[PDB]
């Protein structure tokens, strides 16, 4: 299976700690909060689906604001530039066709200056050193779809929605790492659709096993259920299309058994 | 500021920018200056730099420092000498040592494995973005057109590599296309550094494939699962015979032709990659010469 999975495997593991964001970093913001942070993360998915962008985008988006907020105070009136700043970026990084400036000055809704929105975006450069290559969950997951025995396209949506979903809450999905978000969401998902596990051949490529990704698979069992009651709904919407085959519209298992 | 760096010439323009060669005033230390003008930071920089700065290899250019000052972006890196294809027609009436071509294209396949180890496609290799010094070693340079790729690969940008160097895969306009483009690159350039002329110059994407198509053999399903039904297969594609690997680069030893049809290969699976053509039976007497330039 070319002959740099397991390199580029092993190289995003490592990358994946080094990219790490301050778990308490919450608790040292004096005037944004947790649920701020939610409100953001659920208008990138908004912005995202506007523009057509991929959903890696948003993952690196939300990974460059957490980073950044690890090292800058920010006050709440100026969080939202902070997150176009990201998006911006992560656009510039990822997409074949990013958006210009001119447009995501638009749909903030006049609230920042393109001058505003120019210089934030150096500013953000500057605080990560342009280190911009950041492993995504998403990352994790597109190489855990290969394990899937046989494809199953609902699993896949699935994954990816659940996934999408530890965006919004840094409590608890900071303390986990990409790679173990993405083991959870595609067993979680790989239960719910076709009552199947966490596959042996991802234990011998990962190391984790269902113990080691219960703390993480229960946390995200938990979302999963109370998310038609979050507050936050964006990325919801988003799954009922059938480009990802309604997948938010399935019923979530009351019971994994571990 | 650049208080501390005194430009010396000009010498190009690649992708993106421009690139002086400047001089460290305080330490004497000769380097490179790519500058930027400041639509925000371009695309291709912030990729440049944040891949360039995870990739620390030998055979690949090295970054020093990022510098700001406004409204100009300069990247700072290591000097070198020459470029490859100014080397090539610097050695015109003498030619290139086969122990050269040798070394230089075993250190390129190590500096390719490494980028490719790393998620990293170059996606512009050839000779003028290809940089040697006096000591005998080639490193990579221009990451402009560089992306960092996922497992399994999504669609990419169309537009890459620049023509002569152009992947039939490309070319036949595949939704999707991996680290194969860079081997069928560096096999152009592996040619050319024997035959010190391009191998397949086109002037357009048809005349391109043509090219190719006289010198590989028009492909048919059989050599290349898919192709017939490729978004830019014609069927009214001449179709020309494959000739021996003997006539297309005539000096070349019987494992350099080897490996050179394996860089080659029409189908990009079956195509040799830079990790394992290290092990192929061409290095096996592999040195390190200096290139005797001034
Ligand atoms: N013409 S030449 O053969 O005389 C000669 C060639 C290149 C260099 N030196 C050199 N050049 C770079 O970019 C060159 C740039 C030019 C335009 C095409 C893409 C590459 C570098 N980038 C990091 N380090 C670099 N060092 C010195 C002499």
């Amino acid at each position: 299976v070319p002959d740099y999975h397991e390199d580029i495997h092993t190289y995003l593991r490592e990358m994946e700690v080094k990219c790490k964001p301050k778990v308490g970093y919450m608790k040292k913001q004096p005037d944004i909060t947790n649920s701020m942070r939610a409100i953001l993360v659920d208008w990138l998915v908004e912005v995202g689906e506007e523009y057509k962008l991929q959903n890696e985008t948003l993952h690196l988006a939300v990974n460059y604001i957490d980073r950044f907020l690890s090292s800058m105070s920010v006050l709440r009136g100026k969080l939202q530039l902070v997150g176009t700043a990201a998006m911006l970026l992560a656009s510039k990084f990822e997409e074949i066709y990013p958006p210009e400036v001119a447009e995501f000055v638009y749909i903030t809704d006049d609230t920042y200056t393109k001058k505003q929105v120019l210089r934030m975006e150096h500013l953000v450069l500057k605080v990560l050193t342009f280190d911009l290559a950041a492993p995504t969950v998403n990352q994790f997951l597109t190489q855990y779809f290969l394990h899937q025995q046989p494809a199953n396209c609902k699993v896949e949506s699935l994954a990816m929605f659940l996934g999408e979903l530890s965006l919004i809450d840094a409590d608890p999905y900071l303390k986990y790492l990409p790679s173990v978000i993405a083991g959870a969401a595609f067993h979680l998902a790989l239960y719910t659709v076709t009552g199947q596990s966490w596959p042996e051949s991802l234990i011998r490529k990962t190391g984790y096993t269902l113990e080691s990704l219960k703390p993480c698979l229960m946390d995200l069992h938990q979302t999963y259920l109370k998310a038609p009651q979050h507050a936050q709904q964006s990325i919801r919407e988003k799954y009922k299309n059938s480009k990802y085959h309604g997948v938010s519209l399935l019923n979530p298992p009351e019971t994994l058994n571990l | 500021s650049m208080e501390n760096f005194q430009k010396v010439e000009k010498i190009g323009e690649g992708t993106y920018g421009v690139v002086y060669k400047a001089r460290n005033k305080l330490t004497g230390e000769v380097v490179a200056l790519k500058k930027i003008r400041l639509e925000g930071v371009p695309s291709t920089a912030i990729r440049e730099i944040s891949l360039l700065k995870e990739l620390n290899h030998p055979n690949i250019v090295k970054l020093l420092d990022v510098i700001h000052t406004e409204n100009k972006l300069y990247l700072v890196f290591e000097f070198l000498s020459m470029d490859l294809k100014d080397f090539m027609d610097a050695s015109a009436l003498t030619g290139i040592p086969l122990p050269l071509i040798k070394s230089y294209l075993f250190q390129l396949l190590q500096g390719l494995a490494f980028c490719h180890s790393h998620r990293v496609l170059h996606r512009d290799l050839k000779p003028q973005n290809l940089l040697i010094n006096t000591e005998g070693a080639i490193k990579l340079a221009d990451f402009g057109l560089a992306r960092a790729f996922g497992v399994p690969v999504r669609t990419y940008t169309h537009e890459v590599v620049t023509l002569w160097y152009r992947a039939p895969e490309i070319l036949l306009g595949c939704k999707y296309y991996s680290t194969a483009v860079d081997i069928w690159s560096l096999g152009c350039i592996f040619a050319e550094m024997v035959t010190r002329r391009a191998l397949f110059p086109g002037d357009s994407e048809i005349d391109q494939l043509f090219r190719i198509f006289r010198t590989l053999g028009t492909p048919d399903e059989v050599v290349w699962p898919g192709v017939t039904s490729m978004p830019d297969y014609k069927p009214s594609f001449p179709k020309w015979a494959r000739q021996d690997f003997s006539k297309v680069v005539p000096p070349l030893d019987e494992d350099g032709r080897s490996l050179l049809s394996q860089m080659l290969h029409y189908d990009p699976n079956k195509r040799i990659s830079a990790k394992a053509a290290l092990a192929h039976p061409f290095f096996q007497d592999v040195t390190k010469p200096v290139p005797h330039l001034r």
